[PDB]
């Protein structure tokens, strides 16, 4: 009961919420953003 | 009828173009830096000049002699033509004597502007990655350069739309 309930169950929940997180970074939105967070950071190191 | 051969210092005199504009604190900061480090590390061997005046005059096909002499009281007699023409053989005189000489010419500012001239120097640019940097870099200034921001900025892009050849 506990490895099939708790420990299964605990597997598919991380699985099924990394694949979701992985699947949310990747989506046009959130892209710019990173790119966005990136070339400031260029231009601090070039300014530094 | 342009002659096949011309007169040219025997080795090359230094002038390095800031990145926007000479004069003011962001691009005099810029060169400074690397005078001191010519001047230290090859210290017994490098002359160092500064040209004060205009250089971007110079000009071997206008006439014979214009304003041979101070007395004549002509417009380029009084005008400040003799100097700069006089500046030009100094460059020469120090290139004759084996050192290597540098220009610390604070007019001249785009490649052309002193290419088609006797000297045909060795060129040095110093240039920021992208004009959001320097933009930046200037503001760390102070106060002060906020007035000729403005300025500095269409004088940088000018000198990046120069071929890098």
């Amino acid at each position: 009961l506990i490895i099939i309930g708790s420990f299964f169950m605990l597997n598919l929940v991380l699985g099924v919420l990394s694949g979701e997180f992985a699947k949310e970074r990747e989506r046009v939105e959130n892209r710019r953003a990173f790119l966005k967070l990136r070339r400031q950071q260029q231009i601090e190191r070039e300014l530094n | 009828h342009v002659p096949p051969y011309d007169v040219v210092p025997s080795m090359r005199p230094v002038v390095l173009v800031g990145p926007s504009l000479k004069g003011y604190e962001v691009t005099d900061m810029m060169q400074k830096a690397l005078f001191d480090f010519l001047k230290h590390r090859f210290d017994g061997r490098i002359s160092i000049t500064r040209v004060t005046a205009d250089l971007s005059l110079a000009k071997r096909s206008v006439l014979n002699n214009p304003g041979k002499r101070t007395i004549i009281e002509r417009s380029s007699a009084r005008s400040s033509i003799a100097e700069v023409q006089s500046e030009i053989e100094r460059i020469f005189e120090l290139a004759k004597s084996l050192q290597l000489v540098v220009l610390d010419a604070d007019t001249i500012n785009h490649p052309a502007q002193l290419a088609k001239t006797s000297l045909a120097p060795i060129i040095v640019f110093v240039k920021v990655s992208s004009p959001k940097v320097l933009q930046r870099l200037i503001r760390s200034r102070g106060k002060s350069q906020m007035k000729h921001l403005t300025v500095q900025m269409m004088a940088y892009d000018k000198l990046v739309q120069c071929p890098p050849e």
